[PDB]
């Protein structure tokens, strides 16, 4: 009884967590009414990671929707799994955050933190063993970045000594709902620095590029990028879901993944991903070609401009373990100037048998490279570019920030990126 | 007849004193609900087996054991396994949540909150004994609760019994079937605070026992089941003077005389043969001069390395099955003509030499095959000092960039800590080659 | 794509092997920190064997045979021979040999006096040579006094053997010269021949008289180009190959090379190998090794052959490391790890 | 080749043979160091505390 604590936050964040949870909920046989309908054990064995068990054998998600305007969770109440979530686990206000960080993490977000917090509290106060909670935002918006990060700002305060990971939709100017989308990742990402052990880097551009030119779709939506992300999400908390020779928590894949406390940036990856040839079997050495391609990724950062700190993969399906070893070394063996030598072994391997819906077997990629910071930097130019003129900052100054504050946000990241240089080299 | 207590730490501690009490019960002859028939004596008796087991007015036979796990996934198996009934709930300790591979964690953190209920339970069982002689400590190096629990417990167990033996089974760590990339770390931070108060210890290197599974059981992808009946076989075979008859390693202070003449350098190679995959058509049958020389094999250790290029300090054969004495010296003979074996000046060259007629028993529907004779040679080569060195270069690696040193200090842990066990294991390596190389 | 690691800068043997295995465009070297390496070219002093084979999924094979040192020293060499059984004290390839510590620091002060008042007292040829491995430092003398106190001035190991007061004379001349053969060890414990020796010559003619001059009795290579003055006089750079040295045999002497030398060389080869092949054999090991040895052998007037030192490091003559260094990779290195004749080597069969 | 010390039993036999010659901390100090550093994670968490309320 290792049970975590599911926050997601804003448009982004529940829309995700939304397809999250029927995904999951698909795989662990439990049906839109919270009634399981499998037909293995191994699909209750670890259920109550993710849900509690109510009256009537009902599993209900362990679960808390959280945004400032009502708009994206009355979907989420109306969609396929909606009647499966908690409805007294529902918290949002009226106004809105306008994509202001600023109004997520000072005033509209400050109106609403406390009561979001007493949900967090009654969650936790009936957990037997709580591992520690997981956040599904975006930075761009002002939802899921300010006041998502305040959230783990509060939570962090009152519960010090639990893990905190998250999974971050990086904002990427080809998939941009404003202009003002790298003043708010900046900000979120100095937040996420102090305050996360593991955040899962998902840049949207990365999963735009990946609808486009591999899944060879003309023009992807919003929808066709979170499918993309429901897979990837049930594919890393696959080992958290299932049972094997694991025996992993939170807090132990943290400590075998972040060699430092600020460097736990992951860059995710799945695999197989097919087009509309998507009937045909898939071998093991495939998955692993593919898994550490680049293609693959969905952090927009290509891994052969750095070297990997950590990095760990997890297999689905019935497969020859021997086979899986085999090509995992094969691929250490023939890249090794890509890896850190002053970490042995820092790729490490799981195995699940049971595979995704419609998958014979599926691998996950989590890798922690140094590579990363492509992203940020990324972030940081934009960022700079406006922050110069100091364009758009009005809509911030307006809700009480300082220039200081940005000025401080930008050298945070700026730390960051350097950080991550001087172990590339 | 004295007791020996078991104390089973961590995950690998627990999985593989499971195997071990499964295989003692085999042996024995004892259900696993607690009933010895051959036991005449009924809920009482000091006979050679009594040193593991304890007895009830109900003619059953409990193990003198304790199994303690920080996170209670891994000891509810044995709760609720094929041998529940031989142990009571007293006997199994568990906690919340694990170490995290974390040795702060489980030396410190985690390790003060449950200590004082271990040797509380540890003292119930030394209450049920009229002369207890020490305890056999199983846990694995990398975990968490392994390496830094451990440690603590060997603290205050040289504290509450100053003068009880306390000898280890360590398993070292193999990348091949490990998931935790600090386990150099918490190997030597457990080493460190472990040396001085562990009188002789069996380190098992899981590469060893995983090829060892692969080349002789024919197993492509063994499971830790597959490397713990393995296990359990070794184990048996040095734990077996102590359970039957005999005048050979009869206490455990006999396993310190014949074994560990340097106090630091505790740590004897076992070499264990025949392994003959259960599979096979069948085996022509092995002589006593064929196992005996395989006993030099480096394929057959648990322990990969040359002893070739060490100083043996002592050594031992551990035989079971149809052998005699004069087959023993006439293979032991042809051996040392053939063979490199090298002895400190300060040291005599010889071998003790203990035979029991019982052949090994494998466990039903396991991966072992029934054989007639087999050995276990327990000899004290300088050359098992490769495990430090590989083991030691690892912890520098990563300590020179301070690579995961915040998850310890964030648990309590001093850095200085650190480069305070990694100078002893320097230390330890010196020794090492001071007593083997000229 | 094989993987390969360099950690010995200055071999000029496997620097050229580092450049073939390149020039396959199918091995491909790494960082000499990197341990995901199929191949080492290993460091000569403390090269951590305990570090190897314990790569899963990497096959691992080393350049140096791990306890090979106890042939390739000066006084390790002499107490292997009178030690072992299968060469006994009573070699007769092996210069009568002690091993000598210095009185600063078991030793054979007595035992080699008891050998040398034999010898003055019956009017034998009473000359030695006292050498050690830390010379770049050797001393010829008749007098058993000045030889143990030559050592005692020095703080390391000696060893004193019979100096060959007869040795085979090059005409014309009149001078010295020792042979060396390359002989490679692979994995399988094969034992190869090169094909291809090299007689060192000196150009200043043989001195039996005048042992202070050591520039016509040490046939070194170093020796012969700094202190001789009739450097490359008769051969380019004081080195005869098989080819002139066969014809000279023939012309003088009536006989060929291999019959009056070769075939006690290959005998020395076979005897010293085979001799510690259960010490250092890598049959059952978790890593293979290979090495290539560099014998050195002395020919008296008798056509008799006899064992000077074994080199665990040996250099290569100028004109050999392209015909030696591909037959490294070809019998040693490709032989484990395949690439996607008439052999340069002779195979001393055995058994094993 | 000496066989000496031979033990003969119904169960086996035991013997030697050779081939050559030859040629704490108190229960104190323990508290102590699981005190000292769980007053250095009270010391990390207060100062992570005082963090969290600027
Ligand atoms: N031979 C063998 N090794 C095991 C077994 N179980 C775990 N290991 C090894 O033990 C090491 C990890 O230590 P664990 O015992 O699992 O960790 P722990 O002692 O439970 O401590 P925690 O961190 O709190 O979980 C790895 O090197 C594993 O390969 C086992 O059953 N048999
Ligand atoms: N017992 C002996 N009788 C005759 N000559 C001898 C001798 N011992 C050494 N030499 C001479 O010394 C030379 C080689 O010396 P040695 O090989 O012992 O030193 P070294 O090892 O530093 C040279 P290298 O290792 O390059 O062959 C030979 O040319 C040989 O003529
Ligand atoms: N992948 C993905 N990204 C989204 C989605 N909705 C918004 N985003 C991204 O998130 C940023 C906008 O944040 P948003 O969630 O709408 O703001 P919020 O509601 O205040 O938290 C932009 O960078 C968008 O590209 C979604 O459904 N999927
Ligand atoms: C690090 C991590 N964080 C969230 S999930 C996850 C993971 O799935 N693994 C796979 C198993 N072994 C690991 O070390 C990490
Ligand atoms: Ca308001
Ligand atoms: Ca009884
Ligand atoms: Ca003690
Ligand atoms: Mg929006
Ligand atoms: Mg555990
Ligand atoms: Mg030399």
């Amino acid at each position: 009884m290792r049970e975590i604590v599911h926050i997601q936050a804003g448009q982004c964040g529940n829309q995700i967590g939304a397809k999250f949870w029927e995904v999951i909920s698909d795989e662990h046989g439990i049906d839109p009414t919270g009634s399981y309908h499998g037909d293995s054990d191994l699909q209750l064995e670890r259920i109550n990671v993710y849900y509690n068990e109510a009256t009537g054998n009902k599993y209900v998600p362990r679960a808390i929707l959280v945004d400032l305007e009502p708009g994206t969770m009355d979907s989420v109440r109306s969609g396929p799994f909606g009647q499966i979530f908690r409805p007294d686990n529902f918290v949002f206000g009226q106004s809105g955050a306008g994509n202001n960080w600023a109004k997520g993490h000072y005033t509209e977000g400050a109106e609403l933190v406390d009561s979001v917090l007493d949900v967090v509290r009654k969650e936790s106060e009936s957990c037997d063993c709580l591992q520690g909670f997981q956040l599904t935002h975006s930075l761009g918006g002002g939802t899921g970045s300010g006041m998502g990060t305040l959230l783990i700002s509060k939570i962090r305060e009152e519960y010090p000594d639990r893990i905190m990971n998250t999974f971050s939709v990086m904002p990427s100017p080809k998939v941009s709902d404003t202009v003002v989308e790298p003043y708010n990742a900046t900000l979120s990402v100095h937040q996420l620095v102090e305050n996360t052990d593991e955040t899962y880097c998902i840049d949207n551009e990365a999963l735009y590029d990946i609808c486009f030119r591999t899944l060879k779709l003309t023009t992807p939506t919003y929808g066709d990028l979170n499918h993309l992300v429901s897979a990837t999400m049930s594919g890393v908390t696959t080992c958290l879901r299932f049972p094997g020779q694991l025996n992993a928590d939170l807090r132990k894949l943290a400590v075998n993944m972040v060699p430092f406390p600020r460097l736990h940036f992951f860059m995710p990856g799945f695999a197989p991903l097919t087009s509309r040839q998507q009937y045909r079997a898939l071998t093991v050495p495939e998955l692993t070609q593919q898994m550490f391609d680049s293609k693959n990724m969905m952090a927009a950062c290509d891994p052969r401009h750095g070297r990997y700190l950590t990095v760990a993969a997890i297999f689905r399906g019935r497969m020859s373990m021997k086979e899986v070893d085999e090509q995992m070394l094969n691929v250490q063996n023939k890249n090794s100037s890509y890896f850190v030598e002053w970490i042995p072994n820092n790729v490490k391997t799981a195995v699940c048998d049971i595979p995704p819906r419609g998958l014979k077997m599926s691998a996950t990629f989590i890798g922690n490279s140094t590579a990363i910071q492509e992203l940020f930097k990324r972030i940081s130019e934009q960022f700079t570019a406006m922050f110069r003129r100091k364009a758009f900052l009005h809509w911030y100054t307006g809700e009480g920030m300082d220039e200081m504050e940005f000025t401080e946000a930008e050298s945070n990241m700026n730390d960051l990126v350097s950080e991550y240089q001087q172990y590339q080299d | 007849m004295r007791e020996c207590i078991s104390i089973h730490v961590g995950q690998a501690g627990v999985q593989i004193g499971n195997a071990c009490w499964e295989l003692y019960c085999l042996e024995h002859g004892i259900q696993p609900d607690g009933q010895m028939p051959s036991d005449k004596t009924i809920g009482g008796g000091d006979d050679s087996f009594n040193t593991f087991f304890s007895e009830t007015g109900a003619g059953k036979h409990v193990p003198r054991a304790v199994f303690v796990d920080l996170e209670p996934t891994v000891i509810d198996e044995v709760r609720t396994g094929t041998y529940r009934q031989l142990f009571h709930p007293e006997q199994l300790i568990t906690g919340k949540e694990d170490a995290a591979n974390n040795y702060a964690r489980g030396h410190y953190t985690i390790g003060k909150e449950i200590i004082d209920l271990v040797l509380d339970r540890i003292r119930k069982l030394a209450d049920q004994c009229t002369g207890l002689q020490g305890f056999l400590v199983f846990h694995s190096f990398g975990g968490g609760t392994g390496s830094g629990f451990t440690s603590l417990l060997m603290e205050r167990l040289s504290v509450d019994y100053g003068k009880k033996s306390k000898l280890e089974f360590s398993i070292y760590p193999a990348p091949q079937v490990s998931t935790a990339v600090v386990e150099p770390y918490n190997s030597i931070l457990t080493t460190h605070t472990t040396l001085e108060h562990s009188d002789c210890a069996f380190m098992v290197d899981n590469e060893a026992i995983y090829d060892i599974c692969r080349r002789n059981l024919d197993i492509e992808r063994p499971t830790y089941t597959n490397l713990n009946r393995l296990i359990s076989q070794i184990v048996s075979s040095i734990t077996a003077s102590l359970r039957f008859d005999g005048a050979l390693n009869v206490d455990l202070t006999e396993f310190q005389t014949n074994l560990v003449p340097y106090p630091r350098i505790h740590f004897p190679l076992a070499t264990y043969a025949p392994v003959i995959s259960a599979e096979k058509a069948y085996h022509e049958q092995l002589s006593v001069a064929e196992i005996t020389n395989a006993c030099f094999e480096p394929a057959n250790q648990m322990v990969k390395c040359d002893p070739r290029h060490g100083k043996y300090m002592a050594c031992c054969l551990l035989y079971r099955g149809d052998v005699v004495p004069k087959d023993v010296n006439a293979a032991i003979a042809t051996i040392k003509t053939k063979r490199s074996i090298q002895f400190v000046d300060w040291c005599p060259t010889g071998f003790k030499v203990g035979i029991n007629y019982q052949p090994p028993t494998v466990v039903p529907g396991g991966d072992l095959a029934k054989v007639q004779r087999a050995v276990c040679m327990l000899s004290n080569t300088t050359a098992i000092a490769e495990a430090w060195a590989r083991l030691d270069h690892k912890f520098d690696l990563m300590y020179a960039k301070r690579a995961f040193v915040h998850w310890y200090v964030g648990e309590g842990m001093e850095e200085g800590e650190f480069s305070e066990a990694r100078e002893d294991m320097a230390a330890l390596e010196k020794d090492y080659e001071e007593v083997g190389v000229d | 794509m094989y993987t390969f690691v360099v950690r010995d800068e200055n071999s000029s043997v496997y620097a050229e092997v580092s450049r073939l295995l390149l020039a396959t465009g199918q091995w491909k070297r790494l960082r000499k920190d990197n341990p995901r390496f199929n191949l080492m070219l290993g460091e000569r002093n403390r090269l951590p064997f305990g570090r190897l084979g314990h790569e899963p999924g990497l096959v691992q094979l080393v350049n140096y045979y791990r306890g090979a040192d106890k042939l390739c020293r000066k006084a390790s060499l002499v107490k292997l021979i009178k030690t072992s059984p299968e060469l006994s004290e009573s070699c007769t390839w092996f210069p009568e040999s002690y091993v000598i510590y210095p009185t600063n620091l078991t030793d054979e002060r007595e035992v080699f006096l008891a050998a040398y008042n034999r010898r003055r007292e019956g009017r034998e040829g009473n000359v030695w040579i006292a050498k050690s491995s830390a010379g770049a430092g050797i001393l010829i003398s008749s007098e058993a006094s000045e030889l143990l106190d030559f050592i005692d001035e020095q703080g390391q190991v000696h060893v004193i053997q019979k100096y060959l007061e007869k040795p085979l004379l090059l005409e014309p001349g009149h001078r010295k010269f020792d042979i060396r053969s390359w002989v490679l060890v692979d994995h399988l414990y094969n034992i190869y021949l090169y094909r291809e020796g090299v007689l060192r010559t000196s150009s200043e003619p043989y001195n039996s008289a005048n042992f202070q001059d050591k520039t016509c009795h040490l046939t070194n290579h170093c020796i012969q180009k700094e202190y001789s003055k009739n450097y490359g006089r008769y051969e380019e750079g004081n080195e005869m190959f098989f080819e002139e040295f066969n014809q000279y045999l023939m012309d003088a002497l009536n006989t060929t090379l291999e019959n009056s030398i070769l075939l006690q060389i290959k005998h020395i080869i076979r005897s010293c190998l085979m001799c510690i092949e259960p010490a250092i054999s890598t049959k059952h090991l978790h890593y293979q090794s290979f090495q290539l040895f560099g014998f050195d052998f002395m020919v008296d007037e008798e056509l008799k052959v006899w064992l000077i030192e074994v080199n665990g490091a040996p250099a290569c003559a100028q004109k050999l490391y392209a015909e030696l260094c591909q037959g490294i990779v070809d019998v040693a290195i490709s032989s484990v790890f395949p690439l996607a004749p008439t052999s340069i080597f002779i195979k001393l069969h055995h058994h094993h | 080749m000496e066989v000496i010390e031979l033990n003969k039993c119904t169960s086996g036999q035991s013997f030697e043979v050779i081939l050559k010659p030859p040629s704490d901390p108190s229960l104190e100090e323990i508290q102590k160091k699981l005190e000292a550093a769980e007053e250095r994670r009270k010391y990390q968490e207060a100062e992570l505390l005082k963090h969290l309320a600027e």
